Parts: structure tokens; sequence; C-alpha cells
């Protein structure tokens, strides 16, 4: 099955070698428990996190605010625990969900702050040449959060 | 990190000088990486109102 | 040997799963730039339009003036973030 | 519409979350009438809510003036000195007391356009992006077709 | 990319059922539960009502075909008797 | 000073002098400044960042318009990390 | 130069149209589909004689419930209560 | 005259406030002011749907220029973070893109990594072990 | 002109090929199908509009369960081009009065009984 060497004989991108899954495992092991020793020894400072919050995703850092478009059913000053935390990073590593990570690896712990009503909001329908005209303004509750602390534990 | 405010929007928005050589080379995708390169599209910072493009030199 | 991604630029990215392979780890510090990657510190309206846009590389119709109409419309306290 | 109006950004008024929650609401002046059907759930609300809400909010002051009024008004002063009024003329018990409750919980910031869902005064942790993060650095930093 | 999540069995939209979607999205920092979120209490009434369905057709189509296979026996075995 | 920066709470004249006198309280050789990198030059935006390295490691870079304000913010950058008031230090704990 | 006579789409001399890959694709993939429908309809799971009066009951009791809806329909009860209510629009104080 | 109108003043000026910022007689004349306030207000709630199409568009724009950084293409990173089950959204990634570039770094190295597993797993097709990463966690 | 098209009995006489295919055996036929509305009733002729109505697909993407008998198969056999057909499975059998309200219809059309959200 030879192939002398011409532009087309062999593909233009380079041939990659993946490691192999043995010594790979044992790396990523290795891997795993220097950054575990990190997080024990506390070698990081700001923790920023992607929280799956309301229906988006909000990166998320201590003492950040966040706009969440309803009310929450939540007296003003009460604190929660945003659960759906996607990721959280530091300076020198980062830690992923598949989706969501542990509950023991994370806490994010927000309070609410505000509860308000948006800017009144204009809906205007219009259509030429058919009297069709019509104005409506809409109110949408919030609730301002503010992001108290981002905590990981040692559970890798 | 650890900058402080002006020098740090100045080193994000700071324009780049690239060279392409077009010797050989199409003339259409010498215009493709240079218009990427000018509107500034190749910075994660891009948006058409910031002004962020980059000179391009061809020789 | 392998390597996603070349480790001469930036972090230098290692990839990593737990054992329950339930959450990705991701060590990435960051790359010193090597001492020796480094150099020495060394040690009329017309005619002024022009010069401009030589100078800043844009084009004539940004250094010329505005009307009243804009100059007022011009918002002098915008809010300010961060 | 947004261009007609102005805009802020979202902000809090002495980072009021982070070492302890402030009620930011302080005043609430309550002008009602003895007589006028417009003022009757005012006087409702008076009899049967107002000492609720004022013993569940020790933080707010509130002033009921019962004087001669057409038009039954509630005005909120907040601690950074926005003054709120709002018309309870006709209106029933449970809207004056969701209205009152709204702006118990509600800031003094102004009720604008907020430019972004967000804010954050540590937007990077691991440095925000320039044009020569990503970029690799060559020997004795000799830029392209540099000769020495 | 649905394709791969409907490969995996996953919704096609991650916004679908699945943890992301259906799990609370906070709770007391106390550790309390929070209340049921609007979204996922109907779509909890909406499974519910599509499994009560899917239960009244499969026990519908069961006793048709009993039924059906009764009609059949009373009809052999009468031919039968009137046969004898 | 949540949002604050150091330099912006402490007002600071010869931000290189107080490196130097920092780096020599702890033992440290003198740092030396050297052009890190660099674009347009000779243009009327230029970008320099210029790194302090000590004993031929780098303790800081800052980015400036010219070298000298360059060099400054590096300092800046280097007496931050050495008082740990890094930008990406650790939160407050309330 | 190059003008489609009157208008585009509807006249005997229509401006051309081809098919791209992704429009066949798309009705490849749509194919595709409606070919596992038919599978999936070819095999009933009853026949038509044990189907016949297996949802008799049902259907008749749904129709009695739409029945009973439509003839109880009759005008909304009145309340002494509800009247004297509106004597409340002139309560005062004393 | 028995019943003549006194709030033509206002009726006047709840659209005249909102046309007090346009050019010409538009923000003058109420019959040229309505007309114009109608046309804002329309644009304004249709612009809604086009505020989330630009904002979509100008997060896949800089995702491709940082994958493009990294060497990547937009399409390869989404399809291979989808696959490698990390749902962050086009918003967050352009996010850490700007403001996060190592973390941005690693989750393009995972993309790259994930999608050369692909290839090899394309390439050996069989039953040979799956990619490490491309391993799949299950939830029931 | 145009009129209701007459679908030959043939068409829906499944092949073994088609059975090795699709994973469905002759015999022990599936007794529920999952029915979603993958196309639109507008531009479609109105009869189709009432079936897809009668069936109560009115919204798309959203699946319905029906009988796998001879009229609903007429019915679906009028609308087939609008909607996507599968067999509702039930690996852990018909949910019980106990479980009616852990189930979900995931995207194999399997109808698990049990929904923890939790890894496997
Ligand atoms: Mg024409």
């Amino acid at each position: 099955g030879y192939v002398p060497k011409t532009s087309l004989s062999s593909p233009p991108w380079p041939e990659v070698v993946l490691p192999d899954p043995v010594e790979e495992t044992r790396h990523h092991a290795e891997v795993v428990k220097k950054v575990n020793e990190m997080i024990v020894t506390g070698q990081y400072g700001r923790l920023f996190a992607v929280v799956h919050f309301a229906s988006r995703q909000w990166k998320v850092t201590s003492e950040d605010l966040i706009l969440i478009g309803n009310e929450l059913d939540l007296a003003c000053g009460e604190r929660i625990r945003l659960e759906k935390v996607l990721l959280v990073g530091a300076d020198n590593f980062t830690l992923l969900g598949k989706p969501l990570l542990g509950k023991d690896l994370v806490r994010v712990e927000a309070t609410v702050i505000e509860k308000t009503e948006s800017w009144p909001r204009i809906i205007m329908r219009f259509r030429k040449r058919k009297n069709f005209k019509k104005k409506r303004i809409v109110t949408t509750p919030q609730t301002v959060l503010r992001i108290n602390s981002i905590e990981i534990a040692p559970c890798l | 990190s650890s900058f402080s405010r002006a020098p740090q929007q100045w080193a994000t928005f700071a324009r780049i000088w690239y060279l392409l050589d077009g010797k050989m080379q199409p003339p259409g995708k010498l215009a493709a990486m240079a218009s990427i390169r000018l509107q500034g599209l190749h910075k994660p910072v891009y948006h058409a109102l910031s002004d962020c493009g980059d000179h391009v030199v061809i020789m | 040997t392998y390597s996603p991604l070349p480790d001469d630029y930036n972090c230098n990215v290692e990839l990593a799963l737990t054992s329950d392979g339930r959450t990705i780890v991701c060590y990435h510090p960051s790359v010193d730039i090597p001492y020796e990657h480094t150099k020495p510190i060394p040690r009329e309206e017309g005619p002024m339009i022009e010069q401009l846009s030589k100078m800043f590389f844009t084009t004539k119709h940004r250094w010329y003036p505005h009307g009243r109409y804009h100059r007022c419309r011009k918002n002098l306290n915008p809010p300010k973030d961060r | 519409t947004a261009r007609g109006t102005p805009s802020r950004f979202l902000a809090s008024v002495l980072h009021n979350g982070l070492g302890r929650y402030v009620q930011q609401l302080q005043r609430l002046s309550f002008s009602v009438s003895r007589d006028g059907a417009s003022s009757r759930g005012a006087r409702e609300f008076v009899e049967r809510e107002v000492i609720d809400f004022a013993r569940r909010n020790p933080g707010v002051v509130i002033y009921v003036n019962s004087r001669p009024c057409c038009v039954p008004r509630v005005v909120a002063e907040y601690l950074n000195g926005a003054v709120r009024e709002e018309s309870i003329h006709c209106k029933s018990v449970e809207e004056i007391s969701t209205l009152v409750q709204k702006l118990a919980d509600q800031s003094g910031l102004d009720v604008i356009r907020i430019r972004k869902p967000f804010h954050t005064d540590n937007p990077s942790i691991q440095g925000q992006w320039h044009p020569f993060t990503n970029k690799p650095t060559t020997f004795r930093g000799l830029r392209p077709r540099e000769v020495q | 990319g649905g394709q791969w999540r409907l490969q995996q069995g996953l919704a096609a939209n991650p916004s679908g059922y699945g943890p992301l979607t259906e799990l609370p999205d906070w709770s007391y920092a106390d550790g309390r539960p929070a209340p049921p979120m609007k979204g996922q209490l109907r779509r909890k009434a909406e499974r519910e009502t599509f499994a009560r369905r899917v239960v009244l057709l499969s026990q519908e189509m069961d006793a048709g075909l009993q039924a059906w296979q009764l009609r059949q026996q009373k009809l052999q075995e009468e031919q039968r008797k009137q046969e004898n | 000073m949540t949002g604050k920066e150091l330099f912006e709470m402490w007002k600071i004249i010869n931000p290189m002098g107080l490196l130097v006198e920092e780096l020599k309280k702890r033992n440290v050789s003198a740092p030396e400044s050297r052009l890190t990198r660099q674009s347009g030059g000779t243009t009327a935006l230029p970008l320099y960042f210029v790194g302090l390295y000590c004993d031929k490691k780098l303790i800081a870079e800052g980015p400036g318009e010219t070298v000298l304000v360059a060099e400054e913010e590096a300092a800046r950058v280097a007496l931050r990390k050495l008082y740990g008031f890094t930008e990406n230090r650790r939160p407050w704990n309330y | 130069r190059g003008r489609i006579p009157g208008r585009q789409w509807i006249g005997k001399h229509r401006r051309p149209r081809f098919v791209s890959l992704r429009a066949k694709q798309n009705m490849i993939r749509r194919l595709e589909i409606e070919a596992e429908n038919h599978y999936w309809l070819s095999m009933p799971y009853m026949t038509r004689e044990q189907e016949r009066g297996h949802a008799a009951v049902r259907r008749r009791e749904a129709f009695e419930a739409i029945k009973a809806a439509a003839t109880s329909k009759f005008p909304p009860h009145r309340f002494i209560a509800d009247q004297l209510d509106h004597l409340n629009v002139t309560k005062k104080w004393s | 005259l028995r019943n003549r109108v006194t709030d033509r003043y206002f009726r006047i000026q709840e659209v005249l406030k909102h046309a007090r910022h346009f050019r010409g007689r538009k923000n003058r004349c109420y019959r040229l002011a309505v007309r114009t306030v109608i046309r804002a207000f329309v644009k304004c709630t249709k612009a809604r749907y086009l505020k989330k199409k630009n904002m979509r568009t100008l997060w896949i724009n800089r995702i491709t220029a940082a994958s493009q950084e990294h060497g990547l293409k937009y399409p390869a990173l989404i399809g291979n973070l989808v696959k490698c089950q990390v749902e962050l959204n086009r918003k967050v990634l352009a996010d850490l893109a700007i403001y996060e570039p190592k973390t941005f770094k690693s989750l393009a190295a995972l993309a790259s990594r994930r999608r050369h597993e692909g290839f090899a797993a394309a390439l050996g097709d069989g039953k040979e072990p799956e990619g490490i990463f491309s391993r799949v966690v299950q939830y029931h | 002109k145009f009129t209701r098209s007459r679908i030959p009995e043939k068409v829906f006489q499944a092949s073994p090929e088609d059975h090795e295919k699709y994973g469905g055996d002759p015999q022990n036929p599936h007794k529920l199908h999952i029915v979603t509305r993958i196309k639109s009733t507008r531009r479609r002729p109105y009869w189709e509009k009432d079936i897809i109505k009668m069936l109560g697909l009115e919204k798309a993407h959203t699946p319905q369960v029906h009988k796998n008998i001879p009229s609903v198969n007429a019915k679906l056999k009028v609308v087939k081009h609008l909607i996507r057909i599968k067999p509702l499975k039930l690996p852990q059998g018909l949910p019980a009065e106990e479980n009616m309200s852990n189930t979900c219809l995931k995207s194999t059309g399997e109808l698990v009984v049990q929904w923890h959200l939790k890894p496997v």
C-alpha cells in the first residue's frame, strides 16, 4: 500500500500520536494531585466561576453584581447558594464540570441585594395603511444579587 | 494583570503591525488575511465601534 | 510528548480528569518571557489635517469640527463602569 | 426608548451586600385623607398593615399624615438621597401593600435603563487580553525582517 | 451540536431535560432546599400527564384485545353448542 | 477599597526607586529594565511592554506608550506583586 | 445588463433557480425521516376488528362531559353582599 | 362649545417628550412628532430580536478570533467542547477569551484534544478503547 | 386538480431489510407511537391542518403519545410528511402510580420511570 510522496499522497494536516492510555492516565492522576495540593495549600487568589442561574450562564467573581430578570421570592439581604456552577477558575488552574461541578468541589454564595422593576419597556405594533397601531408598557421584575464568595474544597 | 487602568487600556487597544509576503501568493488570500487584520476581527476584544484595527504591510 | 497546543506562548496547559472522570482539571501556569528573548532598553486647516491624518493613519474627515447641534448633543457626563 | 432616556450601570449604593445588607429605604411619608373615596384603600392600609410593616422594617421611619387630600400619596426617601413619590389614589389595600413592599425592597438608584446586567470591579483574574497575549517571543526580541 | 447529544441520548437542546436545567438553580446558604422553580413544576406536571396518558392508552388497548379474545371465545363455544 | 488600585489609594513617586529599595531590603539584585515587546515604535501610538529582570528572572512587566512610562508601570506592577496587593489577589473575607 | 423580464419567479421567463448541496442534503434528510415514518407505520398493533369499540366508552364519556358543560351555561349568581359592598365607597374615618 | 378638550396640551406633550431628541421639526410639530415617535417605538420593539442576534454574532466573532489565535476554528472549538460535555455558552466563551486568556487556552487545548481523539477513533474505526476525554458521563 | 393523495398499501409493508435497518421485529409490534410535528402546517391543505389538530400536534417538536392502531395509523399516514413517528419504549415497563411523577421521555424514545438527575 506504499504511495510515493506527492502533494496528495498524504493528508495536508500533520499526523498526531495521542499518548498511550495507561501512561496518560498516570499523568492525569499526577496533574489532579498537583492541583489538589495547590487547593489544599491555598495557592490561589481571586476565583471566578461560570454559574448557570435563571436561564443564563454568568461569569462571576467575589463582590460581583448580577441582575436577574425576575423576582426570586427572596427577602432582600437573604443569602443564597448558586448550585449550578459549570466552571471554577483561578490564576493558575481551572476546573470544568461535565457539565456541572460538584457541590463538594465548589460553593458559590450570593445575597439578594435588591428587588426592583425594570425601566418601562415600550412594545409598539404598527402596520402601514391598516389603522393598526398599538402600544403597551411593560416593567419586568428584577433582582440584583451580590456574589459574596466563591470557595473551593480539596475534593479532586 | 495588575496593570494600572490607562496602561491596561492602552495595551488592550494597541494596534499591532503585521507583515505579509505576497511573493507567489494569491491576492485573494492575501486580501482575506489583510482585511481580517485591518478590521481587527482577529482580536477577542473586537467590536465595529472600537476602532481596533491593526496595520498590515504587504511586501 | 504530545501537546494539544504549543506551550511557547501564554500558559503551559496540562489537561486532566479526576478519577471518577466527572470533572476536567486544567493546570495552566503562565510562561515568563525568557531574558534571552528581550532587548536592552534604548538610551492652516488643510495642512494641519493632512499632517494629523499622516500621523495617526486616519482620514481627513474625523479631524474636521462638528456643529453646535452635535457638540451639545454629546453627553459630557457619561455613565462610568469599573 | 433607550436613546431618548438616560442610562446607568448596575451598581449598589455602598457595596450593600459585601459586609452587611442595609435597607436603602429610610423614610415613608403617607399623605392620606380622613374623607374621600380616593384614599379609602390608604385608610384601610393605615388601619391594618402600616403597623405590621413598620415593625417588620425597623430601619424605616413612617410618617402618616391625614390631611384633606384628593390624591393620597406615598413618598419614599432612600439613604442615597433619592426621593420617589407614588400615588396610592384609588388603590386597594393589596395594591398599596405590594407598592410599599416594592419600595422597601428597592434601592434608591434611578429606575432607568441599565447598560449591563452585571458589574464586576475585577473582571479579569488571569489578565485582560492584549494583542501580545498568545504571541510567542523571539530570540533577542528581533522583529520580523530585522537583520541583527 | 445537537446531533451528538441525540446520539449520546441527551436532549438535542442542552436546555431540555437533564441536570443542567432540571436541578434546582439555588438553595439557601443554610442548606435548606429552595422552593421548586415554576418551570420545573410545569415540566413535572407535563411529564405526569404524559405518563398518565401512556398508561391510559396501553390499558385501553390491552382491554380491547382481551375483549376481542373473549368475543372470539363466545363465538367459538356458541357455534359448538348449537352444532351439538 | 474594593475595585481600587494600590497606587490609586496610595499615591507614590519614583516607583522604580521604591522597588529598588524594597529589593535591597529583600536582598535581591537590582532590577534590570528590558524591552520585552514593542509595537509601532516610530508611530504616534506606540506600545512598549517593558519587563524588570532580576538575576535574569522576570519579576514583573508593564505596558506603556513610551519606554519610560512602560518601565515606570512595570515598577508599579513589581511593587504590587511584592506587597501582595495584586489585582488577582485573594478577595477580602467577610 | 442582465435583466429578468417582468417579475422574478412568476412569469414565463423566470430568474433561474439552482439547488445547492445544502438544499439537496436537507431534502434527503427529510426523506430519510419519512422513510422511517413509513416503516414505523407499517406495523399496526391491533387489527381493525380488534380495535372496534375499544375506546367507545371513553369517547362517549368525553362527549357527555362536553354536553354537560354546554348545557350548564346559565347566568351566574347575584349576592346582597356584592350589591351592598358598593356603599363602602363613601367609607370615612371619625 | 358645550364640551371642549382642555388637556390637549398634555396630550401633545406626552408625545413631544419622546420627540424632544429628534432633528428638525419632528421634535416640535405634533403632526410630525407623532409619526416619528410611533416609528421610533416600533423600531425599539423590533430591535430586541436584533439585539439578541447581534450579541450572538459578536460572541461568535470574538470566539472565532480567540480560537484562531490558538490555531482552532470556531466550529471545531464549539463542537468539540460540546463533545467534551462542557456546556459553556457563546457569551461566557467570549467573556473568557477577553478576560481569562489562560482559561480560554485551556479550553481550546481541550477542544483540540477531543478533536484529535475523534480523528483517531474515525481512523482506527472499530472497538478500540474510547478516548480519555471522549468518554461521556451518563446521567439517569 | 390537486387532491387528497391515496398512498398505495405496498408502501406500508415493511421488508426484512427495513426491519434490520430500523430495529423493529414484525412480530410483537410496538404499542404506542411518539409523534412530533417537525413541519409546519402552513402551505399545506386544510385537511392536513385538521388532521394535525385532531392528533394534537399543533406545537412543533412536542412529543405526543398515540395508539398504534389502524385508525390512528390512517391519520398518521395522511399527515406523515409533517411528523416524525418513533416507537415508545418502556425499558422499566409502564409507569406505576408510585413512580408516575418521576417519568421522563428521553430523546431515544424511552420513557424511563426513574429520573434522578444524577451520574450513573
Ligand atoms: Mg421586473
